[PDB]
């Protein structure tokens, strides 16, 4: 539509199906047409690539969905069952130098 | 309201990114890297 | 010398209306929230103890008698860029967003958003003709009372930061 970041910040929102390999995307509360298919076992990274056109860039939101599961779950073992969102100090932002 | 068991029994997960308003989205790229 | 410089005899196009309309909009919605903040509550009794006031309504709603105190700074802020003979143009991209074409207002927060150096070096000259105009008619205010020069009045360069503030962010806020 346009002016979609202006008004709210604009949300992209990855899906990703580990027992089917299926990636998804959600923009704004509705589901692109892009979509990938990866190979059983691949490890997959969280990855934002962006050009600073302002001071304030982009931000790491590691909430969930419904009837999706936190990140926090997946990347720990340990919080395997919590459903409660989590970002340990383990997780950083790393970027390619 | 979230259903406990399919959360229980899901393999699904989720991380989202907020554009902040001012910052050209044609300049930001989001998804999974190897 | 402050004169500034003289853009009544060209005439506005026609395509910068929508944009004229939707500033206008802009302007107005950070109006409202700033009397928001300050607490006037909408009501179409006007009292200033009772901070009430009927123009926080939406702007579609708002009366052509009032619409004029957006526009007409607007229309002179645009003529001035085209007294100078800036080529204003529009991307496919603007007339894909016309295609798309209680009352809670809500503006765009435009500090994000940054403009390169030949629209900051824009954006100074067009602050310069701003205070230019202003000086021009404190000046003759100033003659017709006869006394009290004001501390101002001195050039563009002569003032200093804060003093430029405003009309620097006003020329930021309409580029951007």
């Amino acid at each position: 539509p346009g002016q979609g970041r202006n008004n709210n910040g604009l949300e992209i929102g990855c899906v990703v199906d580990a027992a089917s390999g299926l990636l998804t995307f959600i923009a704004n509360g509705k589901e692109l047409s892009t979509y990938y298919q990866v190979e059983p076992s691949t490890k997959l990274f969280p990855a934002v690539f962006a050009q600073a056109t302002s001071p304030n860039v982009f931000q790491f939101e590691l909430g969930r969905i419904k009837n999706v599961m936190p990140l926090s779950a997946g990347l720990f073992k340990s919080e395997h069952k919590n459903p409660v969102p989590q970002c340990p100090p383990r997780l950083h932002v790393q970027f390619l130098s | 309201r979230d259903d406990y068991d399919f959360l229980m029994q899901t393999s699904t997960y989720y991380y989202s990114v907020r554009i902040f308003p001012g910052q050209e989205p044609a300049n930001v790229w989001v998804g999974w890297i190897t | 010398n402050p004169q500034p410089v003289d853009t009544s005899n060209i005439t506005i196009p026609e395509k910068l209306e929508y944009f004229i309309n939707k500033y206008a909009e802009h302007s107005h919605d950070k109006w409202s929230m700033d009397k928001l903040a300050n607490g006037w509550i909408y009501g179409e009794i006007y009292s200033d103890s009772s901070k009430v006031q009927p123009l926080m309504k939406p702007y579609k709603l708002l009366s052509e008698k009032e619409k004029e105190i957006y526009r007409w700074p607007i229309k002179e802020s645009l003529k001035t860029m085209l007294a100078w003979g800036w080529r204003i143009e529009r991307t496919r991209e603007g007339d894909s967003m016309a295609l798309y074409n209680g009352y809670s207002p809500r503006a765009i927060d435009m500090s994000n958003v940054t403009l390169s150096r030949d629209l900051h070096a824009m954006a100074e000259m067009m602050a310069e003709n701003y205070h230019n105009i202003w000086a021009k008619k404190k000046k003759m205010e100033l003659e017709s009372k006869g006394g009290g020069n004001h501390p101002l009045l001195v050039p563009y360069d002569t003032l200093t930061a804060k003093e430029k503030a405003k009309d620097r962010e006003k020329a930021q806020d309409i580029l951007k």
